[PDB]
């Protein structure tokens, strides 16, 4: 299926086209959609605080509903940067947005943050603690015939905290014909795939008490963002994982911090 | 019922003082100091606090100071028998019962328990130390604790508290090397940091000395346990000691509240004497103890100068055994009248 109309989706872009504009009121974002076309930069950053200055009521939407939300952006942003730039925005295939400024209530440490901010933006405090080591997951995977001289090229996407069946993570090892295949690395397309692991600041949980950690989740232009011992800042979206397929479920849905920006301490 | 009627006519049995004195530990010779201390001890005082802000503890508590050979450990094993709530441990650490509480992981249970320590395990009755002066550095601090607060603070694992532990308590030691030493003070005798002696009531300095008929009559009964082994009965004192503590509350307004202070200060006189351990008016609330565990012991209700004589006899007995020996013998020509 496809959607042909959305009232929801259709408004989120076109409020999001019409505040990344900005040229006509100040050219904050003009300024900063320019510097990273100039250099080569595709992860835009966002003061939320002037997100609720111009339209607040998105802003309200953007917090409490953060992949809809998102994705409108990144789509509205992919659009933007097309208008003011066209080979840039074809070599570049998805333009992600990260988020910034005051999150009022949203702005938590790893104690406070209950379940009560899932699908949500939260803005978490805290030491880091763990640095995976970092790895690419495929995304777009180009394959060869040896017999047939063809090639083809299977997709994936961003699973990471939607349903996902195994017909999406399949990956091609045999032809229509029982031919088998052979995959072509360098034409394929990869993204690093990081996981760190946030704690409670040491000197702000109260005494005595065991500290609270939450997962993070890092990509592209993320993953050597913090090492360990770092004193990070992680706005991000805060979502459940699935336990993979179940007959039996406890109900016990584990959590993560999907990064859409990573800070250090501002000194 | 027919326990509190007979154990009436044990208290009215008008020698109820010296009967239990000598009931506590029948199978002991001699040390009739020790006992009359450790009635006192079972007894206990009575707490009090003017509002909820001048907490003085109502325990009576006695340290037992000499060289081996002399029933110690043989009378903290009688008061663990006869006390209830009465717990017993060792500073060494080979009692099943530590001094500082801990949080771990049962082996037996395997359960993520909360050990309290003796010290709180004897929350409402007795902890019976052995080998006091060979405890280790945290069990020093935590019987510091436990004397000075009845307030063992944890704060280890994710644990934060500052649960209580109001028990008494009975210790041993042994001097530095093995003879005590009447040339010195008890305080360079026994090896214990003075904050921790200041916490205690009674000193009994259970000295060893050849003397023939005290041998003859112990080494007679010693082998007299051995054929053996080839007043009233424990049961009684039991139930005598569980009905006083349950409701006897004697109070201290009949008591010769200028006497006493005329007598501390000529014992402040004669302890300004010299430059030796003196007296204060941490003595004064011990003699107030004793005076109402005395008062508990024939169950008054009500303080007499018997039971304050009494008092006077045992604080001041102990308190010039534990000075030094000059001091020792000049402020027993001095107050002898007691
Ligand atoms: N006054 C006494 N009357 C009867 N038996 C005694 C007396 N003093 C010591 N004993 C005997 O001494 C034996 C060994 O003494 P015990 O084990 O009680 O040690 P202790 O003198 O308490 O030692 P420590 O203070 O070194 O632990 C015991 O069997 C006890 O019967
Ligand atoms: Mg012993």
């Amino acid at each position: 299926t496809v959607v042909l109309d959305d009232v929801e989706l259709r408004e989120a872009q076109r409020d999001y086209l019409d505040f990344l504009d900005d040229e006509e009121d100040q050219g904050i974002y003009q300024s900063k959609v320019r510097e990273l076309i100039s250099d080569n930069q595709y992860r835009l950053i966002v003061n939320v605080n002037d997100l609720r200055r111009k339209n607040e009521k998105r802003a309200n939407r953007l917090l409490n509903n953060a992949f809809e939300e998102l994705v409108a952006f990144q789509r509205a942003l992919k659009d933007f940067v097309a208008s003011i730039d066209a080979t840039y925005a074809k070599q570049y295939e998805e333009f992600y947005v990260g988020l910034e400024g005051s999150f009022g209530s949203k702005h938590v440490s790893p104690r406070t943050l209950t379940s009560c901010f899932l699908s949500c933006v939260v803005c978490v405090e805290g030491i880091v603690t763990k640095c995976s080591l970092v790895r690419p997951k495929v995304v777009r995977s180009v394959h060869y015939c040896p017999a047939t001289k063809k090639t083809i090229e299977r997709r994936y996407s961003d699973l990471t905290t939607l349903v996902a069946f195994p017909s999406s993570s399949v990956y091609p090892t045999k032809d229509e014909e029982n031919n088998p295949l052979e995959t072509e690395y360098g034409l394929s397309v990869y993204k690093d795939h990081q996981t760190i692991t946030i704690q409670e600041m040491p000197e702000k949980a109260p005494a005595g008490q065991l500290p609270r950690s939450v997962d993070v989740i890092l990509d592209d232009d993320l993953v050597d963002k913090a090492k360990p011992g770092d004193r990070v800042q992680v706005v991000g979206t805060y979502r459940c994982l699935p336990g993979k397929k179940g007959g039996y479920t406890s109900g016990t849905f584990r959590t993560v911090l999907i990064a859409c920006n990573v800070k250090q301490m501002s000194k | 019922d027919e326990d509190v009627k007979m154990i009436t006519s044990l208290s009215k049995d008008q020698q109820i003082g010296e009967k239990i004195f000598a009931s506590i530990a029948p199978s002991i010779y001699g040390h009739e100091d020790i006992k009359r201390g450790l009635a006192l001890a079972l007894f206990g005082g009575e707490p009090k606090n003017p509002g909820g802000k001048h907490k003085v503890r109502g325990d009576i508590n006695v340290l037992l100071c000499g060289d081996p050979g002399t029933a110690k450990s043989q009378f903290l094993k009688y008061i663990e028998k006869v006390s209830s709530r009465a717990i017993f441990t060792t500073g060494q650490g080979a009692s099943a019962v530590g001094l500082t509480a801990y949080v771990q992981r049962h082996p037996v249970s395997r359960e993520w328990t909360l050990e309290a320590g003796a010290l709180v395990l004897a929350d409402r009755g007795v902890c019976l130390i052995d080998e006091f002066d060979k405890m280790n550095d945290q069990d020093r601090t935590s019987i510091h604790e436990a004397m000075e607060q009845q307030s063992i603070s944890i704060s280890k694992a994710g644990i934060v508290t500052s649960l209580q532990a109001r028990c008494t308590v009975i210790a041993a030691a042994n001097p530095i090397g093995g003879r005590y030493d009447p040339s010195l003070t008890f305080s360079e005798n026994v090896d214990l940091t003075e904050p921790i002696i200041s916490r205690f009531d009674i000193l009994c300095v259970v000295r060893d000395t050849v003397d023939p008929v005290q041998d003859e009559m112990l080494a007679r009964f010693v082998v007299g346990s051995h054929v053996r082994h080839h007043p009233l009965p424990q049961e009684v004192l039991k139930k005598y000691i569980i009905y006083a503590k349950e409701r006897v509350h004697p109070k201290l307004n009949q008591m010769d509240q200028d006497k006493v202070a005329k007598m501390y200060s000529d014992l402040r006189k004669e302890s300004m004497a010299t430059g030796s351990i003196p007296i204060t008016v941490r003595h004064i609330e011990s003699m107030i103890r004793m005076a109402e565990a005395h008062a508990r012991i024939h169950l008054r209700d009500y303080v007499i100068e018997d039971d304050v004589n009494m008092a006077i006899r045992v604080m001041l007995e102990s308190f010039i055994d534990t000075q030094k020996f000059s001091v020792m013998r000049s402020m027993r020509k001095t107050f002898a009248r007691y």
